[PDB]
C-alpha cells in the first residue's frame, strides 16, 4: 500500500535489507532468557559451588532459576519523573549443609523463597536503556579477541634490527600470559603484564624437573661408550647447513671428512645408505650440551649436573664413571636453536618450591612467601575458574591457533596448552609458520550490550561472593534468612553504574531518525578493556582490507577518535562466536545460486569473492570470461569456473549514513566523510518534505527506527485522528475471535536529547485498507515512509557580489517565508524549592518588588498558564528564599524610609525565562516531596491528568467494546441468523443466547472470557494509574516541591546558521535577500539559493553537480504534471506519460508502470507526484550521465543543465550560463542563538576570582598561551596588561576600572592579580619562602 | 563551602592538613605518658608520612583517603604542570562585502551587552537617565534612544577580533565596530586569508579595549589597515582571494572579435559603453586614451598621455588604480598571480592610504564583475579527453606485454613492480597531458572571417587559471584520472584509478580511496597539532630578546648569495637581499656604488640588477653576528614586517 | 638545542612555568636567587607592562632608577 514511486538502478535486488537495529536488540535479548550464554551463563561462577570455607561439611547456596516478571513504572512514565526503566530481579536460592559422608549437619534443604538482587534495567522496544528520564544508548565495543596469537614485533626494537618474536594468550577473565625473546634469544614471560622471569620457572611451577623440561623441547642426542671409543646415533637430515669437525664414515666409505662443509647432496648419500653409528672425537662432544644428571656409580660423586656445558676434562670422568648412553642436546643455528638451554642458564629457581615463591614475590612483593600462600597464588592464575577463564569462545579460538582438531575445552589452560603455545613460538621464531595480524578482523570480537551487563553481573556476584562465604561460614543458626544475607546494594551499583556513569552508555543523539540508528550501529574500539587515545597509533585507525563488507570505511569521524569508532555495514551482521560476519551469493562452479552464506574474517578469505558490477547472463553464468574478484586479501583477476562466491548487493560495504548519499560514487572520500558527518545533525525542520534526489534505502531507514508508528497487523482503518489511530484487523484476526482492532497512541510534541520537536502525524486517511508492515502514522523528518532530514531548494551555482564567500549560502527570503527551515524547539526550565537553616523557600505569588506583569502572565498560586507567551525576563514560577540580618546601609534606609520601607525578611529566587529567548508554554508540572502542603495549581494539574488518563482508558475500553460486539454479532450471524430482528436489544441480552454444537458455542465462551478480561483489566489499569498519579513523588536528598516548565520556541533561518548539503558542502547564512532583488529566468520563478561554484572544483565532490542536474529532471517531470493536473483534467487518465516517465531510464532495467490499477487509484499517486517526480539512485549503480540527459526531457529541459538567468536588481542577462537545479539542502544542528555570547560583568569563582557564569550570564573568553604570544608580538604591552590583571582576575582592580568607566575616565590603576598572589601563599605554605623587596 | 542543598564541597589540603594535626597532637600526647621506643619511632614515621604527603605526594605511595580512589592534590600538585577575561564574546562568523578594511560587523545585542558600562556612562552624561541605576533599567528595557546612545559609543572605538587557531600575531586583529542587525559576527573578505577562516561554521571571538592606551594599541599596532604586509614574509597578507580575483581574471582574457572593433575612447567614458550594450566586454584588442603617472628622482607627478590597445575591462578597470604606479602594462597582464604583485608594488611606490583604499576599491570591483560574469559549474564544463580509453588500452598493453615477460623469466621479477609502476605513471602523466593540453585551448570564436584559436572559456579552467581553489591535480583527478594510489603497508598499488570523479567509480577503487582520505585527515589531524608543539618549544626559547640600544657597530656579517642549486639542477633565487642593512661598501665593477650602512631599498633592490649578473654576493649584517650585549641591533635585524 | 638552550635561564619564575617546577623551583629555594625581571614570559604571570612594544621606555626608566640602590 503506496501513493508513491520512483525507480532507477540497473541490477536485481536478491536479498533484502534486514533489520537496522538488529544487533543491539539480539544482544540485550540474549542475556535473558537461553541456558549457558547469557541470563543463565553469567551466573557460571555461582551454579555449582558456592562453598563456605568448607563449614559444616562443605554447604551451598546454588542459584535455581530467576525471571524478571514485568515492570515497575512503565517507560512512559520514567521518561516523566527521575527514574529508570526497571524490573525486579527474583531468584530461588536452596540453602543445604550436606556434605560427602556422614557427621555434621545432615541433609536440611529449605526451598526458599526469592530475593530482591538488586536491580538490572531494561531495553525498550527500539534500543534504548532509559536511565533517570534519559534516553541513553549503550554502544558497542570491539575490543581484542581472546585466545592467543604471535605478536610480530618487527623492525628497530633496540638497534641492530632482528625480529624478537613473542606469543600472547589473552584471556576473557584472568590474568595475562605473555612469552617474548630477546637480543641473546632467552626466553621469558610476563604474569599479568609484570616484570620478565624465565620461561622455565613455569614449567618448575607446574612440577616439571631440568630433565623433563630438556625433554620436552630439545630432541635428545644418545652417545655410547663402547670398545674403548666415543660412538655416536647419528641422523642424516640433522647434518643440513653444518661443518664436519671430524671423519664422518661408516661401512668402510668416508662420506663426508674433516674441514669443508656438508651439503644436501651429502645428506642424500647417507639417508641411501641408512647409516645410523659413526665413531666420533672428544672435542665434537663437549660443544654438546648434556640432558640429564650423570652421578659416578664407584664412588658416588656428582659428575656434571642438567643443563650445564661439556668438556674435554667432564668427558673424561662419564667415561671413567662407566656410563652406555651419554644423553646430550643437538640444536644449531638456524630451525632449531638452542633457547631453553639458554633460559635455563639464566635461571636462579631450581625446583618447585623456589619457583612458586620467585612467582610469589613478583606477583605479591610485602609479605613472606609461604607453603600455602605460594602454592594457592599460582593455582589461582592460569588453574582455576574464579580466577581465570578464557570462556567457550578463547579456548575455541586458541585451538585453531595451534592446529588442533575439535574447537571444545576447559576455560583455563593446562599443562599441555602452555607447552603447545610455547612450542609454537620457538617454531615461529626458526621459521616454521608466519605471524598474525591485530589489524585484521579476525582477531577483534564484536563485544555488545548483552556481553557488558554479564560481565559486570559477574564482578557484582564476585563482590557478594566475599560476604556470602564469610556470614554462612562463621553463623551457625537454624534459621535460614537467606533472603537477608544477600544484600541489594552491591549488585545493583554494579549495574547502575555501568548503565547511566561509565563509559560505552552514551547519550542518545536523537536530532533525527538517522541519528539514532547510525548511533544504535555505532562500534568503537576504546572504553574497558581496550584502546583509549595515547596509545591507538597508525594501526587500527587505518581501513584494513577484512573491514570491506563488515564496518563502512567512510562513516568514522573526524579528530582524535578518527578510526577508533566505525560504523557497522547495511547488511552485515555478528557471528554466535564474536566474530562479524558477511553474506555472500553462493556459486556452485560456474552458475550463480539464489542462496547465501555468512562469511568469516578468516573463511572469507580462503574463497573466491566477485564483485557484483560484473553483470550476468538471462539466469545463471556470467558474461564475460574474466571479471574483477577478490581473493587472499587482494584484488586480482580469475577465470570463469573459478570463482566460489559473489558479492550480495552493490552497496554491501560503507554504511546506512554513506548509502544515503545520492551520488556517492561521484564523490571524493575525503568529502564523503564529511558528508556522512553533516547528516545525523540535520534537525527536524516543520512540515518535512520528501526528497527529490534519494537513494531508496531512506524507506527502510524511517520504518527501521521506533520514530515511524509502522502497523502491526494489516487491515482497514476505523478512526483517524491526530491524537490517536484505530484499525480495524478485518483480514485473519487471532486464533482465539477476541474482538478485532488495533489501536495506535502515537506521542505528540515531546521534547527529545538535543532539544527538538518529536512529534507523529497519521499519514493515513479515515476508511482506508492497509497491508502489515506500512507507516500508518509518519514522525519527525520523514514523508510517509521514506525519510527526509530537511526540504529541497531551488539552487543556483554563481558568484553574488561577495555574499557567497568561502563557502557562504546567499538564502531568499521566500524560504524565510513559507517556513521551509523553522525549527521548533522544546526547552525545560526547571525550579527547585531549597530549605536554609534560617527558613525553607515557599513557591508564592506574592513577590517582592514586582508589578502588574507578575499576575498578567502567573496565577493565583504563582505558577504560569499553560499557553502564554512568555519573553526574556517574565517570570515563569515565583519563588521567595528566606533571607534576614541584611543591615542596610545608612543611605538605603534613608532611601526606604522617604519612599515606604516593607522590608520583609525574605529574598527572590523566582524561575525567569533566560534573557534573549522567547516562546510559548506548552505544558507544566510540579513533584511535590512526600509529606508536604500541595499546591492549588499542582492539585489542578493532577485533577486535570487523573481526568485525561481515566477519560483515555474509558475511551480505549469503548473502543474495544465496539469491535468485541461487531466480531460476536458477525459470528452469533452464521446459524442463529437473527437480521433484522436483532440490532435492537441492550448489553445483559447480547452475552446470553448462544450457538448450537461444533465451532461455534466453544469459540463464544472464550470470547466471553476474553470481554470478561477486558471488563477486569479496565479497573485493574485505571486503579494503577490512579495510584501512581497520586503517589508521594519522593524527589532527591535536598528538600521540598520542584516544577518543571516544558515552553516551545520556534527559530527562524537566521543570518548565521550552519546549513549543509549531502556531499559534504559545508555552508553558512549569509544575509536574508529578498525575492525582488534575486536572480530569476524568462519565467518569474526566482532562486531559493544562490551557492559559489569556486567550491565545487577544489574538493572533488561533483556528485552534488549531479544532484542538482538530477533534480531538474525531477522537478520538470511535476512540473508537467502541475500543468495537466492545472486547467481541469485536460488529458484524464494520462496514465502513458507516468508509464513512460517510469520506463524511460535509458531502457535499462528494474521497473514497474501502471499495467493494473484503476482511475482516482492513478490520481492519488499522481497528486503526489506534483511537488516532484522523485528518483532513487542507489550509490555504486546508481544513474548515469546519460539517463539524468534522458531525464532532462519528457518534461520539457535543456539537456545539459546550464540556463541564462536575470540579475533581479537590474534585470539584465548574465553572461555565461549559470547551473539551476534542486538540490535536497538540510538544516544542521549548532546554528544561531545557541553559539552566541557576551558578557561584561559578572559572577566570580572561589578558588581563583575569575568570570563564570551560568546560572544569569554566560562566562567569559579565555586568551590562552596563543593570544599572549600574538599581543606581544605586535608590542601592545597596555592591552595585555589589562586583559592579564584589571579585566581576568584583579580584585581591586576590576572594581576600580569599572568605576572609573562608568565616570568616563578609562585610565587602568592596576595591581597584583590573585592567581599570582595565591601562588606567594602557595609557596610561603611550604618550606620555602618568597619575599617582594622593594630595591 | 556548601554546594546546593547541604553536601559541603572541600579542598584536599584540609584532609592533609587534619591528618598531619592528628598525627603529630599524638606524637605529642606519646612524649609525656610512657615512652616506647617502638610507638614512638613508628609515630614519628607516620609524622613524616603526613607531612610529605601534605607538601608533596606524588612519589612514594600517594596516601588516598576521603572515600575516592584518586590521590589527593598536595600543594606541590596544586602548582605543577586558561585566564578568562570580562569584557568579552564569542559568535559564527560571516561575509561582509559592503565593509570597508578597517570594520567588522558587531551584533547589535552583543555590542549591547558588550559596552555596557560605557553606555551607562555616556547615558547619565548626557541627560536621560538621572543615576546608574536608572541607565541599567533603562539599557535592560531597551527603549530606542539607547541605540542611538550605542552607536556614539562605538563610533572611534576598536574591538579586537581573534580566531581559535592562533599561529601568527594576524591571528587577532582589531576593527571599527559596525552596528548590524543580526546574530553573527560580519567579517571583511579581504582579512579573512590571515585568520586561515572559513564560512564552515567557524565562530570567532571579540575583545574590548577598556583603558585608553589599550584603545591606541589597537589602534596604531593591531588595527587590520596596519597589517597590510606578512610579518615572516615581504608579500601582501591581505590579498584578493577567490572570488575577487576570479572577478579581475574575467576583466581581463582578450577574446577576439564578438561585437568588438577598435572603437576609440577615453578611459572613463568607456564605462558608459558597457552599460548600455552594443560593445561586448572583453573584446578585442581596443584602443583608449590612457593617463598615465610617473615620478623620479625629484619625486613629483608627470603626466603621460597615450593610446594603449587594452580591452574594455582593463580600460575600466584602470579608474580603480591610484595616482601613482605604472599604469596600462599592471591591466594588461591578468589576474592570477600579479593582482598580488600590483598590490604589493603600489604598497611599495605609494603607501598605506593609497594601497588600502586600492585594495577596497579592487575587492568591490572585484565581486561585482564576478557577479556580473556569473561563472557556474556544469556537468559538461570537465570535458574528458577522447584519448583517455585508447591511452589505458595503450598502457595496459605494455604492462600485459611485462607481465607476460615476467611469465617467461627473462625480466627481473623482484623488481618489475616498480617498472610496471613507472608504465602506469607515465600514462597518468600522458592523460593529465592530453586533457590539460585539450581543455585549456579548445575554442574556435569567429574573428572577423571565422577560424581561430585562443583559450578555452570553460569556468573550471578560467578558476584553475587565477588562483581561485583551483590546482592541476584537482582538475586532472575530475576529468582526467586519479593516479597511483598509497596502500595501507606503504607500497603503490599496481592498478591505478582509470576513472575520473566526472565518470562512474567502482566499489573495489572507492574502498582503495578510503585509505588515502583516512590517512590523509589523520596526518593532518597529528600535523597540525605538531607544528603548534614545535611553535611552542620556539616561543618558549625565542621570547626573551628585543630590539634595543638603536643601532650598535660591527662590520662582519653573513655573505649573502643567491641559493643556487643550479650546479646539477637549474635553480636560482636572488630575493634574500631585501630591506637588510649592508655591512660595508660591497664593491662595484670598478669603483664606489654601495654606501657603508645603507639599507637595501625595494627600488635600490632592483638598482642591483643594473650592476649585472656578475655581482651576485654582498656581505650585509645579520642577527646572528650584531655586537649587542643583551639585545639585537635594529640595523642588523633588517625591516621586513607589516610596516 | 632549542630545548637544551631554553632550559638555561636567568629568571626562576620564566623557568617554572615551561620546565618541571618542583626542580627548578626547589634548586632556586636553596641558592638565594632573585629575579629582576628583564624578561617577558616571568613578567606576564606577575601581572605588569611587559618589556616591549608600548612598554620598554617603562622598563628602561625602571632599570636606570634602580641603579641607586
Amino acid at each position: 500500500k503506496k501513493r508513491i514511486r520512483k525507480d532507477f538502478g540497473k541490477r536485481p535486488q536478491v536479498l533484502d535489507v534486514p533489520y537496522l537495529l538488529s544487533i543491539q536488540l539480539d544482544s540485550f535479548q540474549k542475556f535473558i532468557e537461553q541456558d549457558p550464554e547469557g541470563q543463565y551463563g553469567l551466573e557460571a561462577a555461582f551454579r555449582s559451588v558456592f562453598p563456605i570455607q568448607s563449614y559444616s561439611g562443605n554447604s551451598e547456596l546454588q542459584y535455581v532459576s530467576y525471571r524478571l516478571g514485568e515492570p515497575v513504572f512503565d517507560v512512559q512514565e520514567c521518561q516523566i519523573r527521575g527514574v529508570t526503566y526497571s524490573a525486579p530481579l527474583r531468584v530461588k536460592l536452596r540453602l543445604v549443609i550436606y556434605e560427602r559422608e556422614a557427621p555434621e549437619g545432615t541433609v536440611k534443604d529449605i526451598k526458599e523463597q526469592e530475593v530482591y538482587m538488586g536491580e538490572i534495567p531494561l531495553m525498550t522496544d527500539n534500543g534504548t536503556f532509559v536511565i533517570n528520564g534519559t534516553e541513553r544508548v549503550i554502544v558497542s565495543q570491539l575490543h581484542r579477541s581472546p585466545g592467543v596469537f604471535f605478536d610480530s614485533d618487527k623492525g628497530k626494537t633496540h638497534s641492530s634490527g632482528k625480529v624478537l618474536y613473542n606469543a600472547r594468550i589473552i584471556p576473557y577473565r584472568g590474568s595475562w600470559l605473555d612469552f617474548e625473546f630477546d637480543p641473546k634469544d632467552n626466553l621469558f614471560v610476563r604474569i599479568d603484564r609484570r616484570r620478565k622471569l624465565p620461561a622455565t620457572i613455569i614449567l618448575r611451577a607446574l612440577n616439571y624437573t631440568t630433565e623433563q623440561i630438556l625433554d620436552l623441547f630439545f630432541e635428545k642426542v644418545i652417545f655410547e661408550i663402547r670398545d674403548n671409543k666415543l660412538q655416536m646415533e647419528l641422523v642424516p637430515e640433522r647434518l643440513r647447513g653444518e661443518t664436519a669437525s671430524f671423519d664422518i664414515e661408516a661401512n668402510g666409505k668416508v662420506y663426508v671428512e674433516k674441514g669443508r662443509r656438508i651439503t644436501a647432496r651429502h645428506i642424500r648419500q647417507l639417508e641411501k645408505d641408512d647409516v645410523k653409528l659413526i665413531e666420533v672425537p672428544v672435542e665434537y662432544i663437549a660443544g654438546k650440551v648434556v640432558a640429564k644428571d650423570y652421578i659416578d656409580e664407584s664412588t658416588g660423586e656428582l659428575i656434571c649436573a642438567a643443563n650445564m656445558e661439556l668438556s674435554l676434562d667432564l668427558l673424561a670422568k662419564l667415561s671413567q664413571s662407566g656410563h652406555k648412553r651419554i644423553e646430550t642436546l643437538f640444536t644449531n643455528d638456524l630451525d632449531h636453536g638452542p633457547y631453553i638451554s639458554e633460559t635455563l642458564r639464566v635461571d636462579p629457581t631450581n625446583d618447585r618450591l623456589s619457583a612458586l615463591v620467585e612467582i610469589y614475590r613478583m606477583m605479591r612483593p610485602g609479605e613472606p612467601p609461604t607453603r600455602e600462600a605460594a602454592e594457592s597464588l599460582f593455582e589461582n592464575l592460569f588453574f582455576s575458574e574464579d580466577r581465570y577463564d578464557l570462556s567457550a569462545v578463547g579456548r575455541m579460538k586458541f585451538n585453531r591457533s595451534l592446529l588442533r582438531e575439535e574447537i571444545e575445552g576447559s576455560g583455563i589452560l593446562s599443562k599441555d596448552d602452555i607447552i603447545d603455545v610455547m612450542k609454537k613460538l620457538i617454531d615461529i621464531r626458526n621459521g616454521k609458520g608466519e605471524v598474525d595480524d591485530i589489524d585484521h578482523l579476525g582477531n577483534r570480537r564484536i563485544r555488545s550490550v548483552g556481553e557488558m551487563a554479564e560481565n559486570q553481573f559477574r564482578v557484582g556476584l564476585v563482590r557478594v561472593e566475599r560476604a556470602v562465604k564469610e556470614r554462612l561460614s562463621l553463623g551457625d543458626l537454624d534459621t535460614l534468612m537467606p533472603q537477608d544475607m544477600i544484600n541489594a546494594k552491591p549488585i545493583s551499583a554494579a549495574v547502575k553504574e555501568f548503565f547511566g556513569s561509565s563509559q560505552l552508555s552514551q547519550f542518545m543523539d536523537q536530532n533525527n531518525p538517522l541519528s539514532e540508528i547510525t548511533h544504535k550501529r555505532r562500534i568503537s574500539a576504546l572504553g574497558p578493556g581496550g584502546l583509549t587515545r595515547e596509545r591507538a597509533g597508525f594501526e587500527v585507525r587505518d581501513v584494513h582490507p577484512t573491514h570491506y563488507g563488515r564496518v563502512c570505511p567512510i562513516e568514522t569521524p573526524e579528530g582524535p577518535n578518527i578510526g577508533l569508532i566505525n560504523s557497522l555495514s547495511v547488511y552485515a551482521q555478528t557471528n554466535e562466536y564474536g566474530f562479524l560476519e558477511t553474506p555472500y551469493r553462493k556459486v556452485t562452479d560456474g552458475v550463480v545460486t539464489d542462496e547465501i552464506h555468512y562469511l568469516s574474517a578468516i573463511e572469507e578469505g580462503n574463497y573466491v569473492i566477485a564483485q557484483a558490477n560484473s553483470n550476468l547472463d538471462e539466469e545463471g553464468h556470467f558474461v564475460e570470461d574474466l571479471v574483477t574478484c577478490r581473493s587472499k586479501g587482494e584484488s586480482s583477476l580469475f577465470s570463469r569456473d573459478q570463482v566460489d562466491y559473489m558479492d550480495v548487493s552493490t552497496q554491501q560495504v560503507v554504511s546506512v549514513g554513506a548509502s544515503l548519499i545520492p551520488f556517492l560514487e561521484h564523490d571524493d572520500a575525503n568529502r564523503a566523510l564529511m558528508g556522512a558527518n553533516m547528516q545525523r545533525q540535520a534537525v527536524p525542520t516543520l512540515r518535512a518534505d520528501k526528497p527529490l534526489v534519494g537513494t531508496g534505502m531512506e524507506r527502510a531507514v524511517a520504518v527501521d527506527s521506533g520514530v515511524t508508528a509502522v502497523a502491526k497487523r494489516g487491515g482497514v482503518v476505523q478512526y483517524v485522528d491526530a491524537s490517536r489511530i484505530v484499525i480495524k484487523v478485518n483480514e485473519d484476526e487471532m486464533y482465539p475471535g477476541e474482538a478485532g482492532i488495533d489501536i495506535y497512541n502515537l506521542t505528540k510534541y515531546t521534547r527529545s536529547n538535543q532539544n527538538t520537536c518529536i512529534n507523529q502525524m497519521p499519514c493515513v486517511s479515515l476508511g482506508e485498507p492497509v497491508e502489515r508492515g506500512d507507516v500508518l502514522a509518519d514522525g519527525p523528518s520523514t514523508d510517509l515512509g521514506e525519510l527526509a532530514l530537511g526540504q529541497n531548494m531551488r539552487v543556483a551555482f554563481m558568484p553574488w557580489n561577495g555574499y557567497n564567500f568561502e563557502d557562504s549560502i546567499l538564502v531568499s527570503e521566500r524560504v524565510v517565508q513559507e517556513d521551509r527551515f523553522t525549527t521548533i524547539h522544546i526547552q525545560e526550565l526547571a525550579c527547585v524549592s531549597r530549605d536554609t537553616k534560617l527558613g525553607p523557600e515557599e513557591i508564592t505569588a506574592d513577590i517582592p518588588n514586582v508589578g502588574e506583569a507578575a499576575l498578567s502572565k502567573l496565577d493565583e498560586s504563582g505558577i504560569v498558564y499553560i499557553g502564554a507567551e512568555v519573553t526574556g525576563g517574565d517570570i515563569l514560577v515565583g519563588k521567595v528564599t528566606p533571607k534576614g540580618e541584611t543591615q542596610l546601609t545608612p543611605e538605603e534606609k534613608l532611601l526606604r524610609a522617604i519612599f515606604g520601607e516593607k522590608a520583609s525578611d525574605v529574598k527572590d529566587s523566582s524561575l525567569r525565562v533566560p534573557n534573549g529567548v522567547s516562546g510559548t508554554v506548552i505544558d507544566v508540572q510540579v513533584f511535590t516531596r512526600d509529606g508536604v502542603e500541595k499546591d492549588k495549581r499542582a492539585l489542578e494539574i493532577e485533577e486535570m491528568q487523573l481526568k485525561q488518563a481515566k477519560k483515555d482508558l474509558s475511551e480505549e475500553l469503548q473502543i474495544l467494546e465496539a469491535g468485541l460486539f461487531s466480531r460476536i454479532r458477525a459470528v452469533l450471524v452464521a446459524g442463529g441468523v437473527e437480521a433484522e430482528k436483532l440490532d435492537k436489544l441492550p448489553r445483559d441480552r447480547w452475552l446470553e443466547l448462544g450457538l448450537t454444537d461444533e465451532e461455534k458455542q466453544n469459540q463464544l465462551e472464550q470470547l466471553a472470557e476474553q470481554y470478561d478480561e477486558l471488563k477486569h483489566e479496565f479497573e485493574k489499569k485505571l486503579e494503577a494509574k490512579r495510584r501512581k498519579i497520586t503517589q508521594g513523588d519522593d524527589l532527591a536528598p535536598g528538600v521540598l516541591k520542584i516544577v518543571k516548565v516544558y515552553l516551545a520556541v520556534k527559530r527562524r533561518i537566521q543570518p548565521g546558521d550552519k546549513m549543509a548539503g549531502r556531499h559534504g558542502n559545508k555552508g553558512v547564512i549569509s544575509k536574508i535577500n529578498p525575492i525582488e532583488d534575486m536572480p530569476y529566468d524568462e519565467n518569474g520563478t526566482p532562486v531559493d539559493i544562490v551557492l559559489n561554484p569556486l567550491g565545487v572544483p577544489s574538493r572533488m565532490n561533483i556528485g552534488q553537480i549531479l544532484e542538482t542536474h538530477l533534480g531538474m529532471a525531477a522537478k520538470g517531470i511535476g512540473d508537467k504534471i502541475n500543468a495537466m493536473l492545472k486547467q481541469q483534467q485536460e488529458v484524464a487518465k494520462l496514465r502513458e506519460f507516468i508509464q513512460r516517465a517510469y520506463d524511460l531510464g535509458a531502457d535499462v532495467r528494474q521497473k514497474v508502470d501502471l499495467s493494473t490499477f484503476s482511475d482516482e487509484e492513478v490520481m492519488r499517486l499522481a497528486e503526489n507526484l506534483r511537488k516532484g517526480m522523485p528518483i532513487a539512485t542507489p550509490v555504486f549503480d546508481g544513474a548515469k550521465e546519460a539517463e539524468i540527459k534522458e531525464l532532462l526531457k519528457l518534461g520539457d529541459l535543456p539537456t545539459s543543465g546550464q540556463i541564462r538567468l536575470y540579475d533581479g536588481r537590474t534585470g539584465e542577462q548574465f553572461e555565461r550560463p549559470v547551473t539551476v537545479g534542486y538540490m535536497y539542502m538540510l538544516k544542521l544542528n549548532h546554528l544561531v542563538d545557541d553559539k552566541m555570547h557576551a558578557r561584561s560583568t559578572g559572577s566570580y569563582s572561589l578558588v581563583t576570582q575569575q568570570p563564570l557564569g551560568g546560572k544569569a550570564q554566560f562566562g567569559g573568553q579565555r586568551f590562552g598561551e596563543m593570544e599572549v604570544w600574538a599581543l606581544e608580538a605586535y608590542g601592545a604591552a597596555y592591552t595585555l596588561q589589562e586583559m592579564l590583571t584589571v579585566k581576568s582576575d584583579d580584585v581591586n582592580g576590576r572594581t576600580k576600572m569599572y568605576k572609573n568607566i562608568v565616570d568616563g575616565n578609562h585610565q587602568m590603576e592596576p595591581g597584583m592579580p590573585e592567581s599570582f598572589n595565591v601562588l606567594l601563599k602557595e609557596i610561603r605554605s611550604l618550606g620555602i619562602n618568597i619575599e617582594l623587596e622593594d630595591e | 563551602v556548601p554546594l546546593d542543598g547541604g553536601r559541603f564541597a572541600t579542598s584536599d589540603l584540609n584532609d592533609l592538613y587534619r591528618r598531619v594535626i592528628n598525627r603529630n597532637n599524638r606524637l605529642k600526647r606519646l612524649l609525656d605518658l610512657a615512652a616506647p621506643d617502638i610507638i614512638v619511632r613508628n609515630e614519628k614515621r607516620m609524622l613524616q608520612e603526613a607531612v610529605d604527603a601534605l607538601l608533596d605526594n606524588g612519589r612514594r605511595g600517594r596516601a588516598i583517603t576521603g572515600s575516592n580512589k584518586r590521590p589527593l592534590k598536595s600543594l606541590a600538585d596544586m602548582i605543577k604542570g586558561g585566564k578568562r577575561v570580562d569584557y568579552s564574546g564569542r559568535s559564527v562568523i560571516t561575509v561582509g562585502p559592503y565593509l570597508r578594511l578597517h570594520q567588522c560587523g558587531l551584533p547589535k545585542k552583543m555590542a549591547l551587552e558588550l559596552f555596557k558600562p560605557f553606555i551607562y556612562g555616556k547615558l547619565e552624561l548626557r541627560g536621560l537617565a538621572t543615576t546608574i541605576k536608572a541607565a541599567k533599567k533603562m539599557v535592560e528595557r531597551e527603549e530606542a534612544v539607547v541605540w542611538d546612545i550605542l552607536d556614539e559609543v562605538i563610533r572611534e572605538h576598536p574591538v579586537l577580533l581573534n580566531r581559535a587557531p592562533t599561529l601568527h600575531r594576524l591571528g587577532i586583529q582589531a576593527f571599527e565596530p559596525v552596528l548590524i542587525e543580526g546574530k553573527a559576527i560580519q567579517l571583511h573578505p579581504l582579512v579573512c586569508a590571515a585568520y586561515n577562516a572559513d564560512f564552515d561554521g567557524d565562530q570567532m571571538a571579540v575583545h574590548v579595549p577598556l583603558t585608553l592606551e589599550a584603545q591606541l594599541e589597537a589602534r596604531a599596532l593591531m588595527m587590520s589597515t596596519n597589517n597590510i604586509l606578512s610579518p615572516a614574509n615581504g608579500e601582501p597578507i591581505i590579498v584578493p582571494s577567490q572570488d575577487v580575483v576570479l572577478g579581475l581574471y574575467y576583466m581581463t582574457r582578450d577574446c577576439v572579435n564578438a561585437k568588438g572593433e577598435g572603437m576609440v575612447l577615453t578611459g572613463p567614458k568607456e564605462a558608459e559603453r558597457l552599460y548600455r550594450s552594443g560593445l561586448a566586454s572583453l573584446h578585442a584588442r581596443v584602443k583608449v586614451r590612457i593617463t598615465e603617472y610617473e615620478k623620479d628622482a625629484n619625486g613629483e607627478l608627470v603626466a603621460k598621455t597615450s593610446l594603449k590597445d587594452t580591452t574594455v575591462g582593463r580600460a575600466i578597470l584602470w579608474m580603480i588604480v591610484p595616482k601613482g604606479l605604472p599604469y596600462s602594462i599592471v591591466n594588461q597582464a591578468l589576474g592570477k598571480k600579479a593582482i598580488s604583485k600590483m598590490l604589493n608594488t603600489c604598497y611599495r611606490i605609494l603607501g598605506l592610504k593609497p594601497t588600502v583604499i586600492f585594495a577596497d576599491q579592487i575587492m568591490y570591483t572585484g565581486f561585482a564583475y564576478a557577479a556580473r560574469s556569473g561563472a557556474s559549474v556544469g556537468i559538461d564544463d570537465m570535458v574528458i579527453p577522447e584519448k583517455k580509453h585508447e591511452i589505458i588500452s595503450e598502457a595496459e598493453a605494455e604492462v600485459a606485454e611485462i607481465q607476460e615477460q615476467f611469465q617467461s623469466g627473462l625480466v627481473t621479477a623482484g623488481e618489475r613492480y616498480n617498472k610496471v609502476i613507472d608504465i602506469w605513471a607515465a600514462a597518468n602523466d600522458r592523460v593529465s597531458k592530453a586533457m590539460m593540453d585539450n581543455l585549456q585551448t579548445e575554442t574556435v570564436i569567429n574573428r572577423d572571417g571565422q577560424e581561430e584559436k585562443q583559450v578555452s572559456f570553460n569556468s573550471i579552467y578560467m578558476m584553475a587559471d587565477s588562483g581561485a581553489r583551483g590546482s592541476a591535480a584537482q582538475i586532472r583527478q575530475l576529468a582526467g584520472m586519479r593516479g597511483l594510489m598509497a596502500k595501507p603497508d606503504g607500497s603503490i598499488i599496481e592498478t591505478p584509478i582509470t576513472a575520473n570523479f566526472r565518470e562512474g567509480l567502482n566499489v573495489l577503487q572507492y574502498f582503495i580511496s578510503t585509505h588515502g582520505a583516512r590517512k590523509g585527515l589523520a596526518d593532518t589531524a597529528l600535523k597540525t597539532a605538531n607544528s603548534g608543539y614545535l611553535t611552542r618549544r620556539l616561543v618558549d626559547v625565542a621570547q626573551d630578546l628585543v630590539v634595543t640600544e638603536d643601532d650598535c657597530g660591527t662590520h662582519e656579517g653573513i655573505m649573502m648569495t643567491p641559493v643556487i642549486e643550479g650546479g646539477d639542477v637549474k635553480e636560482p633565487l636572488r630575493d634574500r637581499v631585501l630591506g637588510r642593512v649592508t655591512a660595508e661598501d660591497v664593491l662595484k665593477p670598478g669603483t664606489a656604488d654601495i654606501l657603508v650602512p645603507r639599507n637595501t631599498l625595494l627600488h635600490e633592490q632592483w638598482c642591483d640588477l643594473l650592476e649585472e649578473n656578475s655581482v651576485d654576493a654582498v656581505k650585509v649584517r645579520s642577527v646572528v653576528s650584531c655586537d649587542t650585549d643583551f639585545g639585537v641591533c635594529a640595523h642588523c635585524y633588517g625591516r621586513d614586517l607589516a610596516r | 638545542g632549542i630545548t637544551k638552550a631554553s632550559l638555561a635561564t636567568e629568571s626562576f619564575i620564566s623557568a617554572a612555568s615551561f620546565q618541571e617546577t618542583t626542580r627548578v623551583l626547589t634548586e632556586a629555594a636553596v641558592a638565594g636567587k632573585r629575579d629582576e625581571l628583564r624578561g617577558l614570559k616571568e613578567n606576564v604571570i606577575v601581572g605588569r607592562l611587559i618589556p616591549a612594544g608600548t612598554g620598554y621606555a617603562y622598563h628602561q626608566d625602571r632599570m636606570r632608577r634602580r641603579a641607586a640602590g
